[PDB]
Parts: C-alpha cells; structure tokens; sequence
DNA sequence: AAAAAAAAA
C-alpha cells in the first residue's frame, strides 16, 4: 500500500533459475539449522550475504524482523550478495 | 516456432525438403539426389513432434510407424479386381510417396525382416516385385527420415556409439547425417524451456 | 495372396 512501492518485489522461490540480476525481497531474517543467516518466504528460503551490506541507520536489526533486502543472486552456490537492508 | 533449440536440425530439415539435383549419366548410371536424416536420442526430446511438423509442412509425405507396418505390403500387394476378375498390383507405402518424403517412427522397434525392404529401396531407389507371374520394376525416389531410440532407456555418453544403436552398420552407412540429442540437466536451460512451454499452453 | 494365432525346436 506504500506510495513509493507501486519497485515490485519477487518471491524467494522465483530466484532459482536466474542469476547476475538484482532483486528486491522481504522475509523473516533468522538463523537456519546449520547456523547461517537466511530469509524465509511462504514460497521458499535462500542464504544471505552480509560482508558488504550497508544498512539504513536508526533501525535495530534483530533476528525475527521483516527486512527489505536488495542484492544480486549467484548460482555458483546459493548466496544472495546484499548491498543494502532497510 | 514452438520447438526450443534444435537449430541445426531445423537447418538440415530445410536443406532436406529442397535437396540437391539428381545426376544421370549414359555410362555412370544413376547418382542419388536427395538427403536422408536419422535422429536418435533419449525419450522426450521432441523428435516425433518435429517429424509431425515435417509431415504437415511437406508438399507430399506419408506417415508410417515401425511396428504397425509389414514390408511385404509396404511396397506392393497383389489383389484381385472385383469387376474384371484378374489380379493387379497395388502401390505400397512409399510407392505412393514417389518423389516425396517418408517419415517413420519407432524405426529401431520395427521387425528386422521388413528392414530388408529399406535395404532394397534406399540402395537404388527402385523396388522390383516378382510374384504370381508379375514382373515389373517400380520407381520410388523418396527420401526417408527416421527417429529411433537407443537400446538402453537413456543414451550412455561413456559408451561406444555402435553398441548404443540397435541398427546394423549397413543401413547406418547410407544415412547422410546422424544426430544425437540428450536432455542435459541445467537449471538455466530448465528455466528457459519451462517458461517457453508455459507460454505455449 | 496376405494377416494373425499356436505348439514345438
Ligand atoms: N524443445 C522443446 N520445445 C517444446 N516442447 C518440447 C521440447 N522438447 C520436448 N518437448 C515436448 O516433449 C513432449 C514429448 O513429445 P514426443 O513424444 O513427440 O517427443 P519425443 O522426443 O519424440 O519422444 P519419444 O522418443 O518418446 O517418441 C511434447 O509434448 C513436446 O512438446
Ligand atoms: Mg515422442
């Protein structure tokens, strides 16, 4: 319903076949069974990347909170290289 | 346009439908003029569909399957006329397809015996019948396209090509082009072909 | 004359 968003987000599961393209997503940011940070969606889940993430300051990024993620998908593994979180 | 990939197969089909010119010599007898294409591959790789397209788009063609045909009745048959009471020849499957193209499915599954008919025809493009006092040479200059699956359920890349194909070398040597098709698993191509097929439906 | 089913090698 937001005025700014009329860009479109994509489900997690639709990230399986494409690569080298940027996307916008949102989901439960938490820890998987192995011990890595992951995003959960009603469709599926992927692995995250934090090493080069620039956040929007003024927010308490805690596991269990919905976060808007922007980054590039890579099919070499299952790593979504994030560039910003808000 | 609804068949994804198989670019060079389409190019070969185009060259086959309008193949080269026939050469005849007063001393060199006859030289074959058309081109034959044979395809072998693992199941569900769009061979029968492409063959059906070739059948639909060709000026003259005849549809035939390996299991549902008999070589004796595939070239010429002897039947009696109801009016005159005499017996006269009836044209076979490929005699009707003279100067056309014949498409055969389940080529490997056809009985070995009937294969001799092809061995007779593709050799010199002429079938000779001699039975019940009838002596005549029938002209049949058709081009044959066939599709067969390998002996195993799926093609083995690590195996000898000869042991993957049930057909003998004698007939395989006649076919100009041999094409092998496999559906290698790849997520990028899977996504592309999936969205294409979903677009079609 | 040509297709299809059955017992024995
Ligand atoms: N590249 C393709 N583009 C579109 N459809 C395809 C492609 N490859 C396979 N198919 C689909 O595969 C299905 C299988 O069709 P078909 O049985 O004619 O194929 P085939 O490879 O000749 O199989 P077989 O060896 O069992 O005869 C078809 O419905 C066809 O649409
Ligand atoms: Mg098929």
């Amino acid at each position: 319903r937001n005025e700014n968003f009329q860009m479109s987000i994509t489900p997690i599961k639709n990230l399986l076949g494409r690569d080298a393209q940027n996307f916008l997503l949102l989901g439960l940011l938490n820890k998987n069974f192995k011990g890595n940070w992951s995003l959960e969606d009603p469709s599926g889940s992927v692995e995250i990347d934090i090493s080069q993430t620039i956040p929007t300051q003024g927010h308490y990024y805690v596991p269990g909170c919905m976060v808007l993620v922007e980054g590039i998908y890579y099919s070499v593994g299952n790593k979504f290289h994030v560039t910003s979180m808000t | 346009p609804s068949i994804y990939g198989h670019d060079h197969i389409k190019k070969a089909i185009l060259l086959m439908l309008m193949g080269g010119v026939e050469k005849n010599l007063e001393n060199g007898s006859h030289l074959r003029g058309d081109i034959n294409i044979l395809m072998v591959g693992d199941p569900s790789t769009a061979k029968s569909q492409l063959l059906r397209f070739v059948l639909n788009t060709a000026s003259l063609a005849i549809a035939t399957t390996g299991r549902g045909s008999s070589g004796v009745g595939l070239t010429a048959a002897v039947t009696t006329d109801r009016e005159t009471g005499e017996r006269r020849l009836e044209a076979g499957a490929m005699v009707l397809a003279d100067r056309g193209v014949v498409c055969i499915d389940e080529f490997d599954k056809m009985t070995d015996v009937d294969r001799v008919a092809i061995h007779e025809v593709m050799e010199q493009q002429t079938v000779t019948i001699a039975k019940a006092g009838i002596h005549t040479t029938l002209n049949a200059r058709c081009s044959v396209i066939a599709a067969a699956n390998p002996v195993f359920g799926q093609y083995d890349v690590n195996r000898d090509p000869h042991q993957n194909i049930a057909l003998p070398d004698s007939l395989l040597s006649r076919f100009d082009l041999l094409f092998v098709v496999t559906d290698d698993i790849n997520e990028i191509r899977d996504r592309s072909i999936s969205e294409h097929v979903l677009r079609t439906h």
